[PDB]
RNA sequence: UUGACCUCAAAUCAGGUAGGAGUACCCGCUGAACUUAAGCAUAUCAAUAAGCGGAGGAAAAGAAACCAACCGGGAUUGCCUUAGUAACGGCGAGUGAAGCGGCAAAAGCUCAAAUUUGAAAUCUGGUACCUUCGGUGCCCGAGUUGUAAUUUGGAGAGGGCAACUUUGGGGCCGUUCCUUGUCUAUGUUCCUUGGAACAGGACGUCAUAGAGGGUGAGAAUCCCGUGUGGCGAGGAGUGCGGUUCUUUGUAAAGUGCCUUCGAAGAGUCGAGUUGUUUGGGAAUGCAGCUCUAAGUGGGUGGUAAAUUCCAUCUAAAGCUAAAUAUUGGCGAGAGACCGAUAGCGAACAAGUACAGUGAUGGAAAGAUGAAAAGAACUUUGAAAAGAGAGUGAAAAAGUACGUGAAAUUGUUGAAAGGGAAGGGCAUUUGAUCAGA
RNA sequence: GUCGAAUUUGGGUAUAGGGGCGAAAGACUAAUCGAACCAUCUAGUAGCUGGUUCCUGCCGAAGUUUCCCUCAGGAUAGCAG
RNA sequence: CGUGGAGGUCAGUGACGAAGCCUAGACCGUAAGGUCGGGUCGAACGGCCUCUAGUGCAGAUCUUGGUGGUAGUAGCAAAUAUUCAAAUGAGAACUUUGAAGACUGAAGUGGGGAAAGGUUCCACGUCAACAGCAGUUGGACGUGGGUUAGUCGAUCCUAAGAGAUGGGGAAGCUCCGUUUCAAAGGCCUGAUUUUAUGCAGGCCACCAUCGAAAGGGAAUCCGGUUAAGAUUCCGGAACCUGG
RNA sequence: CUAUCUAGCGAAACCACAGCCAAGGGAACGGGCUUGGCAGAAUCAGCGGGGAAAGAAGACCCUGUUGAGCUUGACUCUAGU
RNA sequence: AAACUUUCAACAACGGAUCUCUUGGUUCUCGCAUCGAUGAAGAACGCAGCGAAAUGCGAUACGUAAUGUGAAUUGCAGAAUUCCGUGAAUCAUCGAAUCUUUGAACGCACAUUGCGCCCCUUGGUAUUCCAGGGGGCAUGCCUGUUUGAGCGUCAUUU
């Protein structure tokens, strides 16, 4: 809203700390099912809800 | 739904008693435990016999009372006459009852002597002696078998 | 042919056991014979194998080649020696992944702690 | 490799303050330097060994409140042993051994008897 | 489980919406939403008249007819057609019932009691085992049944002097006391003629 | 004016305690309707779901105001029975116990009501010290509107007479139990196949170990284990087995005879009425309201009542292990169970992603290979890529990865085809093929 | 149509499901209203509609009787194995 | 007849290839089916005697998944409108610059905000997917940068209202009520300064708290500055509150 | 401006199998069956005769021992008073 | 005759069936009894050289201490190889600690990272103002302590 609270900066800091590809390094390990960022978040298709 | 010529059933099934279901599955599993526990207690008490000495009693109920049976323990008037007092019988091994009464001199008689006989088979151990280690029996009532008259 | 109530013979929860077992558990798991020498010399048959031993690969394609270890990699289940490798196509090398059950102990690197072992195993003249 | 807690223990409470002070400096000088060097992994010793002195600083405070409560009751709550709620609040063995006059007369008298069926 | 199918708050859709009138799951956004639930012929649904514990699992039969099955075993066993028959490699052997010395049944290692049966002539039999042995074919091999094998002799003793734990570890022997004698071990299979070796107290002690 | 007392307050007073979670099982309250009755209202579902309060490792119950009617049993609980029975019920649909008997486990008890009255003998706390789950001294305080000892109905108490019998708790070393550590057998022998031998064949070895798992394919014998024993470690605990310093105490307890007594629970029992409930039927329990006891009394004795007896317990106060329960928690062992549309919703970063304002709703999704050896290098292309080369046992395994069906599709080949196609019988022709 | 007052509108606040709210249409109460939504009871019941999965061999019907709050159902006798 | 699993047996088959799958190739059975060859493939599986069931599909507007014909079809037509050249690029109707032609026409297609969103802002790199054509461009993708306050808001006040306490109701979750049937108090200081406090002179009360980023309200302006911040930074010049 | 043709992009409804008629009989109005008429690849734009075209388990009507909203000295109750 | 259509086969597609796998589920049995004001369960936000998650943890932050084992961890980087050692490790064990903001949640509030009061202390002359650090302040109830109230009430001076 541009006036919001600290608790909702709070949570949208975490969010953009949060969006990201995944590491590339993790594809590498030794057993590593994880291919791909499956909670990747973006602002023009899913909304936080808060 | 009376269909051709069959009993009249009663299945009292209109509850929901599938949430009331006991299969005995552990029937094996509680025999099991049941020794173990049985060994453990008689591993755990003195060398005594795991059961007290219980009273020959008459049966209620004309149905049954031409049987005799065990009963939950001695008279005070039958210990009295065996010549013990009620706590130390508790003490040494007696079932006592004190609700139970003496109507019957042959039963009171019978109960008198089985508690003779058991005073005269047990060998009470001294409060702070030796007493050589004596072979504990598990069974009283084996030890000491109730008789039909 | 198991006895008592405290062992499983369950495949599910042995490969459990196995697969999520915990690295100082994966060090006895990773155990290799000692060779005939070495288990005249020492008394003992068996032993947890360890980054400075030398050893004799006795199963699969590098069978009869000899080396010592160079890494325990307990997380993949397995050993690498050096000289024991693999040469790529764009002239790397990579290790090759041994199962010390594969190998027999031809040398083994001693300290306090590795005679202790072998003589409460059983084992003479360290 | 950092320092370890049994050399810690032989330090006076000054000296380890001291140390604290010189590996928090250092632990600031390691992030200044972070920024410019491309993934230097010597800051996690210097937290480590923040920590440990840290631990053993408290581990001597809380000692010397211990000798301080020795003996007398009502210790802090912290230095109290954590047993379960349950537990802290379940009788002594002194309660709950408790017997009456009465019953302790009777249970002289008329103690379970050790005996055997012998036939 | 008692509530497998069933953790899901479907209704059905009713009629006018041009699909099977099957409850379904509401809400939406996740693919699950309107999908057909409860139905043993939907997915993720409850089976037809779920399995329950109180089924029948053991049988009664009557303690005379059991001992009936038993000494119709017994008989069998001594019956040498039957036995090879049953498997039971028991062609060059001396007269059936096979019946050796009470010294078996104080055997107390497996090499001298194998020695002692391959001596007597079951050393036929104990090579049938430990070359029949094969993976189990199905699903019950990861259901700790993996392996298969014949069954060898049954050793049957009146004392038990160390001859079971000396034969314990032998592939596809049994061993029984003559006091209880097991018609699973005698008809293995249903099948009459088990190649039974007895002890000498142990034959004395079956009349 | 001073000092009490009683009652009532305050303090960030000294020290404590409650709440919330979990809630499978357990103790209560509250409380449906769908449903069945072929309709339906009593009934049933059900004294159930939902809602609320409260515990534990179990809970609750529990040592008779019981059952009985017998030649009497003798706390409670649970199982097998009683029994689908007595009884209830639009006597319709339906419902429905209990006594006895066998068994599992067994365990018994304590307050109130008593003058210690030649001695409040009782207890919290504070403080000092100590051998600290506590002890001792001192000090306040609580308490006579009653804290100790003594008694609990089985009794028991007060006096009188006579002896006899028995005994308290700590030390140390083991045992009991708990939680753990470590050690303890036998082939990597030869040939064949294979990328790999863990396959087949040969010769052996151990077996109280041929359970199970791992390792490049079905491994007793390669590894971990398994089996059998050995050697330790840290605890809980007095349950017991020995040894020692403690010796309590002319203390406590039990027993015989005579004698005087013998306190035993009130707005409770009981009664009426109302409601609910029960198999309980002129009323089974519970609860509201009104009435409201007695003491050779009171309750019960399954048909209301008057009268006369009899039997059996002893309410209105209290504690208590085991056998019993356990879709929750923790630790284990298993299965004629399921095998990725199955099995929990979830084998995977699943109660996740995602939807809904919200309560809530809630997926899909496992498999290269033994090993990445995950394709160096060349060439065409802007590039993705292709074509080679190469790795690999295999690329007909290339991370769009085991196998790789069908629908549906491309190419190739064969054939037929005037408003469907497909089918049956028969033979021609073409193709193809077994038998002898 | 109305457009300066029974005007339009933001935000805050109140009213909650047999309840609200209604200048009244059974209107509105989050695309839901002659009783919202969510979960559970609940796999509610259905004399009614649909479906009901291998082969062969042998035998082989009834739609009629009586009774029913029965008339799309059942019991009963008959027919059949 | 066939299927999953179970006891027995054939010391059955199998990495020299199990199972599965494909096969207008062969054989057996009336049939359910069974058997063989060829291809593919890679780790298990079968015959017989019995046991057992979550055991056989064409349908249920069946369930889940997948796929067609329709069909390169319907269509991608509201909001006046585009054009020339160059640059970039593999590629330009759509990017950038220039030129031209137009429009919104100040009740804007302009410049800011409130709710809401949450990084979309800005730069660099960059086009597999997305922008129902395209794409070298982008609110996309990847990596980073960015939001500076005594004075602007919140914070404080009370509004409709919400809501503890004291009490009362309710089996209870909780309900009522908001100054009520309550012993509901801090702030002045004589004196005290054995200590500005307790004893002790004396003054005021019919009451928690929440409730407004548009109501009330202490105080800041100009110029400049960034890729992106500005009444916040910088320069200068003020003002208010507390002390 | 579409439609139309082209480049790019690219759905859906619907679909037992399909698609020429006349008459016959037939569940009494056939695309199929019978008897005749006929009948030649592959198609484009239109079109609204037919496909008893699509859309929806007819909402009218009846049946059900299926409801619900509402009403009333229906039956049986009930808050309140 | 092609094209087109249809059928079949091969190869290639599409798709993910089948088969074989299985650290998962399900059911049975056995044993055990241990949440929380000493702040639980749950939540929010953070913490790694390079992590978005899962898992772990709490500014001592994928952890500190202690004990055992005895040389790793591993995707890379880095470190070490004395590693015959009070010693690696994303090891096990776990008794000492830390344990942000919360939450029954406790100074008051909470759509605010809002607002107090007390004590000790430090700085700004500073008991009073401002700021930093440390420690505190909920409610009901119990026992006790202290200070009180009431002609409720006793005695006493009177
Ligand atoms: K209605
Ligand atoms: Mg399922
Ligand atoms: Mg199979
Ligand atoms: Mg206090
Ligand atoms: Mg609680
Ligand atoms: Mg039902
Ligand atoms: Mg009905
Ligand atoms: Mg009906
Ligand atoms: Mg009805
Ligand atoms: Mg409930
Ligand atoms: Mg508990
Ligand atoms: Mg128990
Ligand atoms: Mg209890
Ligand atoms: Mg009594
Ligand atoms: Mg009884
Ligand atoms: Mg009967
Ligand atoms: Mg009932
Ligand atoms: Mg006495
Ligand atoms: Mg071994
Ligand atoms: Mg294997
Ligand atoms: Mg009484
Ligand atoms: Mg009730
Ligand atoms: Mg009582
Ligand atoms: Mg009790
Ligand atoms: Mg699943
Ligand atoms: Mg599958
Ligand atoms: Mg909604
Ligand atoms: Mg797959
Ligand atoms: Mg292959
Ligand atoms: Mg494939
Ligand atoms: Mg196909
Ligand atoms: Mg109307
Ligand atoms: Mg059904
Ligand atoms: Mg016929
Ligand atoms: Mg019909
Ligand atoms: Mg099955
Ligand atoms: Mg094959
Ligand atoms: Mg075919
Ligand atoms: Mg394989
Ligand atoms: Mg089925
Ligand atoms: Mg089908
Ligand atoms: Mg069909
Ligand atoms: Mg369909
Ligand atoms: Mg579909
Ligand atoms: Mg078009
Ligand atoms: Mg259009
Ligand atoms: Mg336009
Ligand atoms: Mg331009
Ligand atoms: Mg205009
Ligand atoms: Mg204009
Ligand atoms: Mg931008
Ligand atoms: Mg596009
Ligand atoms: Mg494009
Ligand atoms: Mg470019
Ligand atoms: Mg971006
Ligand atoms: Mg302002
Ligand atoms: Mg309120
Ligand atoms: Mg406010
Ligand atoms: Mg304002
Ligand atoms: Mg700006
Ligand atoms: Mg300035
Ligand atoms: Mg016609
Ligand atoms: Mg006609
Ligand atoms: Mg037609
Ligand atoms: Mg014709
Ligand atoms: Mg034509
Ligand atoms: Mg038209
Ligand atoms: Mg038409
Ligand atoms: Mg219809
Ligand atoms: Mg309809
Ligand atoms: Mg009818
Ligand atoms: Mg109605
Ligand atoms: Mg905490």
């Amino acid at each position: 809203a541009a006036q919001k609270s600290f608790r909702i900066k709070q949570k949208m800091a975490k969010a953009k700390k949060q969006n990201r590809p995944l590491p590339q390094w993790i594809r590498l390990r030794t057993n590593n099912t994880i291919r791909y960022n499956a909670k990747r978040r973006n602002w023009r298709r899913t909304k936080m809800n808060i | 739904a009376i269909s051709k010529n069959l009993p009249i059933l009663k299945n009292h099934f209109r509850k929901h008693w599938q949430e009331r279901v006991k299969v005995h599955f552990d029937q094996a599993g509680k025999k099991v435990s049941r020794r173990n526990a049985r060994a453990t207690r008689a591993a755990k008490i003195a060398p005594r016999p795991l059961d007290l000495l219980r009273p020959v009693v008459r049966a209620p109920t004309v149905k049954y009372n031409r049987k005799v049976r065990a009963g939950r323990g001695f008279t005070l008037a039958e210990v009295k006459a065996a010549g013990l007092t009620a706590a130390y019988a508790r003490t040494i091994g007696i079932a006592v009852d004190h609700r139970r009464q003496n109507r019957n001199q042959e039963i009171f008689d019978a109960n008198v002597q089985r508690l003779k006989e058991y005073q005269s088979k047990i060998i009470v151990f001294p409060r702070n002696g030796k007493a050589p280690e004596a072979e504990q029996v598990l069974s009283a009532a084996a030890t000491f078998p109730i008789a039909q008259p | 042919a198991k006895q008592s109530l405290d062992v499983s013979s369950d495949r599910r929860k042995a490969r459990k056991a196995y697969f999520t077992a915990p690295s100082s558990q994966r060090r006895v798991l990773l155990s290799a014979p000692l060779s005939k020498e070495l288990r005249a010399q020492y008394g003992i048959k068996a032993l947890p194998i360890r980054r400075d031993d030398e050893v004799l690969v006795v199963r699969g394609s590098k069978k009869g080649q000899e080396g010592k270890i160079s890494s325990v990699y307990r997380l993949k289940f397995a050993v690498q020696v050096d000289k024991v490798t693999k040469e790529k196509v764009n002239g790397a090398s990579v290790p090759i992944n041994l199962h010390p059950s594969k190998l027999v102990i031809t040398k083994l690197h001693l300290d306090k702690d590795r005679k202790a072992l072998i003589q409460r195993k059983g084992g003479k003249l360290e | 490799a950092g320092v370890k807690a049994y050399e810690l223990r032989t330090k006076s409470k000054e000296q380890l303050a001291s140390q604290l002070v010189d590996l928090k400096k250092e632990l600031a000088e390691l992030k200044v330097q972070k920024l410019s060097r491309p993934s230097l992994p010597k800051i996690k010793t210097v937290r480590k060994s923040i920590a440990c002195v840290l631990t053993v600083i408290n581990e001597q405070q809380r000692e010397a409140v211990r000798q301080l409560y020795k003996g007398k009751k009502y210790q802090p709550k912290d230095l109290r042993a954590k047993k379960t709620r349950a537990l802290r609040r379940a009788l002594t063995k002194f309660e709950a051994s408790q017997v009456t006059e009465k019953q302790r007369k009777k249970q002289i008298a008329f103690p379970q008897r050790k005996y055997a069926i012998k036939a | 489980s008692e509530k497998a199918g069933h953790q899901t708050s479907a209704e059905s859709w009713g009629t006018g919406r041009a699909v099977a009138r099957i409850p379904r799951v509401g809400g939406g956004g996740t693919g699950r939403s309107g999908q057909g639930a409860f139905g043993n012929m939907c997915r993720g649904g409850r089976m037809f008249a779920p399995t329950k514990t109180w089924r029948k699992w053991n049988v009664k039969v009557n303690h005379n007819e059991k001992r009936y099955a038993t000494a119709s075993a017994i008989a069998a066993t001594a019956v040498a057609s039957l036995v090879l028959a049953r498997g039971h490699r028991v062609e060059k052997i001396p007269e059936i019932p096979l019946v050796v010395s009470t010294d078996l049944e104080s055997i107390q290692k497996t090499k001298e009691a194998v020695a002692a049966l391959k001596a007597v002539g079951a050393h036929s039999d104990l090579l049938k085992v430990l070359k029949s042995k094969k993976l189990r074919a199905g699903k019950g091999k990861y259901r700790n049944r993996r392996w298969t094998q014949r069954r060898g002799p049954l050793v049957v003793y009146a004392e038990d002097n160390g001859i079971v734990k000396a034969l314990r570890n032998v592939p596809g022997v049994e061993t029984a006391n003559v006091a209880s004698l097991n018609l699973l071990q005698l008809a293995p299979g249903a099948h009459l003629g088990r190649f039974v070796i007895w002890t000498e107290a142990a034959f004395t002690k079956l009349d």
